[PDB]
DNA sequence: AAAAAAAAA
């Protein structure tokens, strides 16, 4: 199951509109899409396929390695002891698919260093004079639980990511996957599950025409295509985001008050947007790429209930 | 002990969400050079402008005024909102507009837009009440 | 072999406050002890009288004679002949049980088991002071060292009462030391204002008519024993003689 | 007390009052101290040392200091109903340890603060060099260090009127009520004495005057009249 | 031989001590111990060294100190009632003096009215200090019984009652003084402490403060403010008077004869006559006892 | 067989000494294949001595404790050789137990951060060492076994049971077992635990005398050692007499287990899968109190469970008796009887 | 490089 995440994963992919704008103004095409979910989901397992899956992955945890974060991995390392060091920089947070699982567990200094890779904001961390910052053009992609371990029927931000509401709001796309208990589902996850047992491989009753190597071949084949921008779909974004403060105007009904306003909120519709052309369509953008966008937008909301 | 402050308040309605929304769309699809930084360097080497008798009287006038404020009808003693720290701001805004323009004395405009641009915070720091 | 030396919280006891909030070791901790005493202190100026008299004689002008026809006499062994003695059984004797002892030993458990759970169900929280079959394997090793201290390859009855006794003393001087703490305290004063109306002083009824009529009304058995007991305790105008049956008043 | 972490230091670090040794220290926003340097204040100024005892280094440093210290009324405003215990929240035992008060209020008139800013301009631009002290700094220094070289003795009418201004301080106070007024003790003699002494330097003489004994006294009732007020 | 830092109340404020290194001959060995202050007339010497040419690039001597005479002025800092090495030292005549003046009647009345003749009133007080700093006999009962032999004084009562100057008088009194002050004192501080040594690199013993009251007077000011788990560790101190550290595989057992005067304030800073001194401090029984 | 009841622990250590088989996929990566269990409860219930008996009773075992023990140097350490002078990985307390198992006791009392590095290895069972410049991991593809007292003193049944222990929920889920002990006062209980601790205080070694103390002894006589079937002589396994039913003595069951461990691997069947699904979808949609939330990997645990039975009577197909009969432990570790 | 004691936050 899971389609929908699937399919944000697909656009996180492809990437969202990049190489700026008039006069300077910095815009990346890099998506931050942060999950939500009790444990025992297998969110943990979809990200260690999304990283087999994307060469530039890398995978990242709250200490247990320290020359992974806010350290170079050269640092005291030759024989000589030279000090070689460039200041302040992540693992390959240049062009990298950045992954992480308990994102609540992390100390403050990775903390502060997902903070500062905030929209491709280089690292300045000075030690000794040092000053070669890493240039981070990055997407970030996060997974964390409540600490309860289980979602509560109280207000829903109340369980968040028990972390700073402005590195929440700077996330593109929130996932809540809740385990509901029934039947009709339980039974295929059970059959599903024990039939992968039984063949010792991957089941026949999958149905894919295409294969991994393949969509690795395709997913630079459509980043090299590049559809740009088209304007006819400036007055539906507008409105769209004029229905976005509509619903920012009844965020106060609370028990799920993410609905808040915010202009990243239309910055990632654009993003989503421009992602949606890039991943098959040629150099054109179309509407229905802004309505797969708010779609997708309503259904993340959804989960909470 | 701050100088001034400055408070946004981003509250949801058509006309300037319209108005946002068309700017930043425009953006997405007169400004001079380092010429400001020489004409700082300029202002800040050469121009040590000084007040004049003539702004002592509105500044005074000024401090009066708000002092006039902090009182009404009733004696409950209100608060004291004119502080000597709003004559030191003042006098500061005021010297800074004489700095600019490459001005050596002040003239009333220094002083009237030092009171306004101090004033106008201050009318935006009130609570609940009133 | 650990032994500890401890102070209540609150410095003095402090009976009137309950056993539960006056000792802050946890159960693991207290389980591994197995002989836990509790030395009060008490004021009644006789005892005071002989503890000032052995003070002001075991000061160092006299203890120093009167020590030594200790050794004279042969009531007590010097230290060094003490732990030679001590370190020969050590290495020479380990005795063993025999079925009596082990059918007294399980009797005896039962009857502290089931005591225990008695106290329990009354006080409505579990024991400050546990009894576990760590206590058994413990009277059973008292036993064995009793047995040890005589050589005897053996263990029998006469170190098994010992051994009982010493642990009964252990255990009603913590454990069940006043498991109360301190239908409420209504009926005691209703069962106290009948006594008086309708038992003069000077004369006296039998046990089981009290108990009959305070089951046959609300009061029950269960609420009339500890008010009994209690008026007792209170010791002002309540006397037991002639075994449980004659309740004087006096 | 520091050390470099598995480094044979075991040094001491000075503090304000340690550098600010035979001269005057200017403490400002006296309220917000905490527990440790609370407790050491009022052992520092009574006995004019500093004792510590951690980690293996013990040591007593001399701490002989003049302490100045501001601080603001609980509340923003002093409360004039209330008293200078109920406005403070620092404690009574550093209130003994002091010599004297001072509370000065801003007040809403139209003719003080007129005059205020007026001044307050006059030496912002016109006169910024041309205020009108009657002696200069370097007289002040002057007649400063050679009073400094006096040292004042006591006369029999001087002990006399100590004594009996001491007597009647301690009546007085005590009169009003039990178990919520005690401030006079035998520090209040001795700040009566020092005060004393410190007048009759002023004015360079070696002996002392019962007025300046009724000075000193008028300050120390001057203490309790704006406790009152 | 032995390394000697300047005194930290000589030293300007805020600046570091100057090291120098002792040599100390027959008779006297032993006789400065670790942390006290001292004062030492000797001979200054100069020698050729290598490495110390070697890395300042200049011909520079060292520099050592061999003692001659060594002064112990630990506590007692008045230095001019008399002279001499030792002033607790007594010539043959003194102690003629001293017989001579022990035998008269009411002795005892005027050596309690001799101590601190500038504090008024007080009797009790006075006393009181005299008996502790005299102290008694410690008992040994056939090698297995010990009864302690020193007297224990707290003070307590209103500010402004002239606590803190018998305190300094008691120190300028005493042969060996200690003192200690409120949250000044941590409980590993009265007490040994384990330290690492930087050269040899092992765990080793250091001398608390205690440790230099053993045969003397440990004082402590502002007795109430010290913080319980630096005023429990003391309990051994006043009562068993021995010190035992089983800390980094050192077990040993540390004697301690020392007597511990100490002043504090009651609640609230006032003594309430019509309350039980139960609910006028805060200390329990065992501490009270003692 | 001294100790009395917890019978239903003996055959889940029984399960988990011989567990079920590792999994590995050219695209699934890899799979678990052993069982993890934990155990809680009040003090004095013969838990540290049923983990001595593992200890003694297993082919490979490591005996940790958790005050006793420090994260870092659990797993690996860095040490300079005298000879060489190089740095060179030394192995930590668990990577020594690879493919056995791993005791812990007084793990709730174990500090805080080294938890995590105890999770690294339910993770993947795979420990990452970068520091001082090596960069390598090692296999520990080992079992824990651990007891914990709860936070108070005794057991509160009328409480949460998350509120009872104080680990958190993180790890707790990755043990397949969860098992709560109490001693319930009853007197008939305790006049048959008594008699049966005092019958085994009651023992004297064969040939020796009751009068003196165990002494020492010297090793074998050999300094290096080494008609068929008709004897039995230890093969029935009965020394002594107390039952009708049998007994087997611990050489002839860890011979069982060798054999075991090494000639058989059994192979799942759609019939124990019906019974599985079939109580796994019962299980979830019950709804009613448990002791613990049950998720998508309680499934896995059956599977294993089942594959371990099927090793137990040796037999290379899985049927559905060893489903009914995990499902049975399963309902008692969970719901109780 | 890794374990263990001390004072301040
Ligand atoms: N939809 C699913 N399909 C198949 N297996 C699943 C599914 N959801 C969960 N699982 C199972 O869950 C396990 C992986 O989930 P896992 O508990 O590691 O993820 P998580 O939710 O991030 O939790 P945690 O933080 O506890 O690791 C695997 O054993 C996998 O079989
Ligand atoms: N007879 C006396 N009784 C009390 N104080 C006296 C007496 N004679 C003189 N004094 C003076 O009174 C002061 C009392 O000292 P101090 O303020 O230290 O007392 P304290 O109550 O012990 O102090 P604290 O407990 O605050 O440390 C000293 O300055 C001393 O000179
Ligand atoms: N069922 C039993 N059969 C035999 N002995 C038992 C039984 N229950 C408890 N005991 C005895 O209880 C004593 C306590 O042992 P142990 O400390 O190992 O238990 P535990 O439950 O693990 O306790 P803890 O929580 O203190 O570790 C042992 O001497 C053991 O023999
Ligand atoms: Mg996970
Ligand atoms: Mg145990």
């Amino acid at each position: 199951g899971n389609l929908d995440v699937k399919k944000a994963l697909l656009l996180l992919l492809v990437g969202g509109v990049d190489k700026r704008v008039g006069d300077g103004m910095k815009i990346r095409g890099d998506i931050n899409v942060c999950l939500m979910g009790d444990p025992g989901v297998a969110k943990s397992q979809l990200l260690k396929a999304i990283c087999k899956i994307s060469p530039r992955g890398v995978y990242t945890t709250g200490k247990g390695s320290s020359g992974v974060g806010l350290t170079a991995a050269v640092m005291k390392d030759p024989v000589t002891d030279e000090m070689i060091l460039e200041g302040g920089a992540l693992v390959l947070a240049d062009n990298g698919i950045c992954c992480i699982d308990e994102f609540d567990k992390m100390d403050e200094s990775d903390r502060t260093a997902i903070h500062e890779v905030m929209e491709q904001q280089t690292i300045s961390i000075s030690k000794a004079g040092i000053n070669t910052t890493l240039n981070a053009r990055t997407s970030i992609l996060a997974a964390a639980n409540p600490l309860y371990g289980r979602y509560n029927p109280r207000l829903s931000p109340l369980d968040n990511i028990n972390l700073p509401a402005a590195l929440l709001s700077r996330f593109d796309i929130l996932f809540l996957m809740l385990d509901i208990p029934s039947r009709d589902d339980d039974e295929k996850l059970a059959e599903h599950v024990t039939y992968v047992h039984m063949h010792n491989k991957q089941p026949d009753l999958d149905f894919t025409p295409v294969e991994p190597s393949k969509m690795r071949e395709y997913i630079a084949y459509a980043k090299t295509k590049r559809p740009v921008m088209s304007e006819a779909v400036n007055d539906y974004v507008v409105q769209a985001y004029i229905r976005l403060r509509q619903d920012s105007k009844r965020e106060m009904d609370s028990k799920f008050s993410f609905g808040q306003a915010t202009p990243r909120t239309l910055l990632g519709i654009i993003r989503l947007s421009q992602a949606l052309a890039k991943l098959r369509l040629a150099d054109m953008v179309d509407i229905d790429d802004v309505e797969e966008a708010l779609r997708l937008v309503r259904v993340s909301k959804e989960s909470l209930y | 002990r701050f100088d001034l402050v400055y408070l946004v308040l981003d509250k949801v309605d058509e006309k300037n969400d319209r108005e946002l929304a068309k700017h930043l769309t425009n953006l997405y699809l007169v400004l001079p050079v380092e010429f400001l930084t020489m004409y700082i360097s300029y202002a800040k080497e050469h121009i040590h402008p000084i007040i004049t008798e003539a702004a002592k009287t509105e500044l005074v006038r000024a401090y009066v005024g708000m002092r006039k404020m902090g009182d009404d009808s009733r004696s409950d003693e209100k608060r004291i909102t004119a502080t000597t720290r709003q004559l030191e701001s003042m006098i500061r805004l005021a010297e800074a507009h004489a700095k600019m323009k490459l001005k050596n004395v002040v003239e009333l405009e220094d002083v009237q837009e030092a009171v306004r641009l101090i004033r106008s915070a201050i009318k935006d720091y009130a609570t609940d009440p009133k | 072999s650990v032994l500890a030396a401890a102070n209540p919280i609150y410095g003095r006891y402090d009976d009137l406050k309950s056993p539960g909030d006056n000792i802050d070791f946890q159960t693991t901790i207290l389980s591994r002890f197995d002989m836990i005493f509790i030395v009060k202190d008490d004021h009644n100026e006789e005892r005071d009288i002989s503890i000032a008299n052995h003070v002001i004689n075991i000061h160092t002008g006299n203890a120093n004679a009167m020590q030594n026809q200790q050794e004279e006499n042969g009531s007590e062994i010097s230290i060094e002949k003490m732990k030679r003695y001590i370190t020969y059984c050590r290495l020479k004797c380990a005795p063993r049980l025999s079925p009596q002892a082990a059918e007294k030993l399980s009797s005896n458990f039962v009857t502290i088991r089931k005591q225990l759970l008695i106290n329990e169900l009354e006080s409505t929280e579990r024991s400050s002071i546990p009894i576990t079959i760590r206590q058994l394997e413990a009277i059973i090793r008292i036993t064995e060292s009793l047995a040890k201290l005589e050589l005897s390859p053996i263990a029998q009855e006469r170190h098994v009462d010992e051994a009982i006794r010493l642990f009964q003393a252990s255990t009603m001087d913590a454990a069940s030391q006043d498991p109360i703490g301190g239908t409420s305290l209504s009926e005691i004063r209703r069962f106290e204002q009948e006594l008086k109306r309708r038992l003069p002083i000077g004369w006296s009824t039998s046990y089981q008519t009290l108990r009959r009529e305070f089951v046959d009304t609300h009061r029950f058995s269960q609420l009339a024993l500890d008010k009994a007991l209690y008026a007792l305790e209170k010791h002002e105008t309540i006397q037991l003689r002639h075994q449980g049956q004659n309740i004087y008043r006096s | 007390v520091v050390r470099d972490e598995e480094g044979g230091d075991y040094t001491i670090e000075a503090g304000a009052l340690m550098l600010a040794d035979n001269g005057i220290c200017c403490i400002d926003e006296f309220d917000k101290m905490d527990i440790s340097d609370q407790v050491a204040i009022h052992e520092a100024m009574e006995q004019q040392t500093i004792s510590i005892a951690k980690a293996g280094i013990h040591a007593t440093l001399n701490a002989r200091t003049s302490i100045l210290a501001a601080a603001n009324p609980v509340g923003g405003r002093y409360n004039r109903k209330l008293s200078l215990r109920g406005n403070l929240n620092m404690t009574a035992p550093i209130m003994s340890r002091f010599d004297l008060f001072f509370v000065i209020l801003d007040d809403c008139n139209e003719k003080i603060d007129t005059e205020l800013a007026s001044h307050i301009v006059d030496l912002h631009m016109k006169r910024d060099e041309a205020i009108e002290p009657p002696f200069s700094a370097e007289q002040l220094r002057r007649y400063i260090k050679y009073a400094r070289t006096f040292k004042p003795i006591l006369t029999k009418e001087a002990r006399s009127y100590l004594v009996e201004k001491y007597k009647e301080l301690r009546k007085d106070d005590a009169q009003g009520f039990s178990r919520s007024s005690y401030r006079i003790t035998v520090r209040q003699l001795e700040s009566m004495i020092r005060l004393s002494e410190a007048i009759a330097r002023a004015n360079c003489v070696d002996e002392i005057t019962p007025s300046f004994i009724a000075e000193a006294y008028d300050l120390l009732r001057q203490s309790i009249i704006r406790v009152d007020v | 031989r032995v390394t000697l830092q300047e005194a930290p109340g000589t030293v300007p404020p805020g600046r570091l001590p100057r090291h120098r290194e002792v040599i100390l001959l027959a008779d006297l060995v032993d006789v400065s111990k670790p942390g006290e202050e001292v004062e030492v007339t000797g001979i200054y010497k100069n020698n050729y060294d290598g490495n110390l040419n070697a890395k300042n690039g200049f011909p520079v001597f060292a520099t050592i100190i061999e003692a001659n005479s060594i002064k112990r002025r630990e506590g007692n800092t008045a230095n001019e009632g008399e002279e001499g090495l030792d002033v607790f030292s007594w010539t043959e005549e003194e102690e003629r003096e001293f017989r001579k003046i022990s035998r008269d009647r009411g002795i005892i009345d005027k050596i309690i009215s001799s101590m601190a003749p500038s504090i008024y009133g007080h009797r009790d007080i006075k006393t009181a200090v005299a008996c502790s700093l005299f102290g008694g006999v410690p008992k040994n009962v056939n090698g297995k019984h010990s009864i302690r032999g020193d007297i224990n004084v707290l003070l307590l009562g209103d500010p402004g009652t002239a606590k803190s100057q018998i305190l300094k008088y008691v120190e300028k009194t005493a042969h060996r003084a200690v003192f200690a002050t409120g949250q000044g004192a941590s409980a590993v501080g009265l007490t040994a402490s384990v330290r690492k040594d930087p050269i040899t690199k092992e765990w080793t013993l250091e001398g608390g403060a205690l440790v230099l009251a053993d045969k003397g007077v440990c004082l402590i000011d502002e007795f109430d403010k010290m913080n319980d788990q630096d005023r429990t560790s003391i309990h051994e101190a006043m009562e068993q008077q021995s010190i035992s550290i089983s800390k980094a595989g050192i077990v040993t057992t540390l004697q301690a004869r020392c007597s511990i005067i100490a002043a504090a304030n009651p609640n609230g800073g006032r003594y309430n006559s019509t309350l039980p001194l139960a609910q006028n401090v805060s200390l329990t029984e065992p501490i009270l006892s003692r | 067989p001294s100790i009395y009841g917890h019978d239903h622990i003996k055959k889940a250590i029984l399960l988990m000494l011989m567990g079920g088989v590792e999994k590995n996929l050219e695209n699934g990566s890899h799979l678990r294949g052993d069982i993890n269990i934990l155990m809680v409860g009040d003090p004095s219930t013969a838990k540290s001595q049923l983990l001595r008996f593992v200890l003694n009773t297993a082919s490979l075992a490591i005996a940790t404790t958790g005050r006793g023990s420090s994260g870092v140097g659990l797993t690996a350490a860095v040490t300079t050789d005298r000879e060489t002078g190089e740095r060179r990985l030394e192995a930590g307390a668990m990577v020594l137990a690879d493919r056995g198992v791993v005791c812990i006791d007084e793990f709730d009392k174990m500090t805080d951060v080294d938890r995590v590095a105890i999770h690294e290895v339910m993770e993947q069972q795979t420990v990452t060492i970068a520091k001082a410049g090596i960069h390598t991991t090692l296999n520990a593809r080992c079992s824990v076994i651990a007891a914990a007292n709860p936070v108070f003193g005794q057991y509160d049944v009328n409480r949460d049971p998350h509120q009872n222990i104080a680990l958190p929920d993180s790890l707790l889920s990755r043990f397949d077992l969860l098992f709560v002990v109490t001693d319930d006062i009853n007197e008939i209980r305790d006049r048959s635990i008594s008699e049966h601790v005092l019958r085994t205080h009651r023992y004297l070694p064969p040939g020796y005398l009751e009068g003196e103390p165990v002494r020492e002894r010297l090793n074998l006589s050999l300094a290096v050692g080494e008609q068929a079937g008709a004897k039995l002589a230890k093969n029935k396994g009965n020394y002594n007499g107390t039952e009708i039913p049998k007994l087997v003595t611990i050489p002839f069951l860890r011979k069982y287990v060798q054999y075991a461990k090494e000639r058989v691997i059994p192979q799942l069947t759609q019939e124990a899968i019906n019974v599985i699904v079939k109580n796994y979808t019962d299980l979830r949609n019950d709804d009613n109190t448990k002791k613990s939330p049950i998720t998508a990997r309680t499934l896995e645990t059956l599977i294993r469970l089942a594959t371990a039975h099927a090793k137990v009577r040796l037999s290379k197909t899985v049927n559905k008796v060893d489903a009914k009969v995990a499902a049975n432990l399963l309902r008692f570790a969970l719901l109780g009887e």
